């Protein structure tokens, strides 16, 4: 504030309390395998080349 | 408003100007102090535009 001269109003003392909030936005990407796939990393036979 | 040139002038600079609402549509003369005095050259030469 500043002081005003003579012969005008006079500003009051004002305080402002404000509040902010937060944002949400999940993401999601899947990614999929096959039975075969799973069966031969898991599960080898028979050790040929 | 006739006077010397000086003291003219002087004049002018204190008190020759008017003030117009500024919250209002149409244009209101308003009371003194309020807010700021508004200059006008056409006062000292006494001609328009």
């Amino acid at each position: 504030r500043v002081a005003s001269g003579a012969g005008l109003p006079t500003s009051r003392q004002t305080t402002i309390m404000v509040t902010k909030y937060s944002e949400k936005s999940p993401i999601t990407i899947p990614f999929e395998l096959s039975a075969a796939c799973l069966t031969y990393l898991r599960e080898t036979f028979e050790g040929t080349i | 408003a006739n006077k010397t040139l000086f003291k003219t002038i002087d004049e002018y600079l204190l008190r020759a100007k008017d003030c117009i609402r500024g919250d209002t549509d149409t244009q209101y003369v308003c009371v003194e102090g309020t807010e700021q005095l508004i200059e006008n050259p056409c006062r000292l030469t006494q001609e328009a535009l």
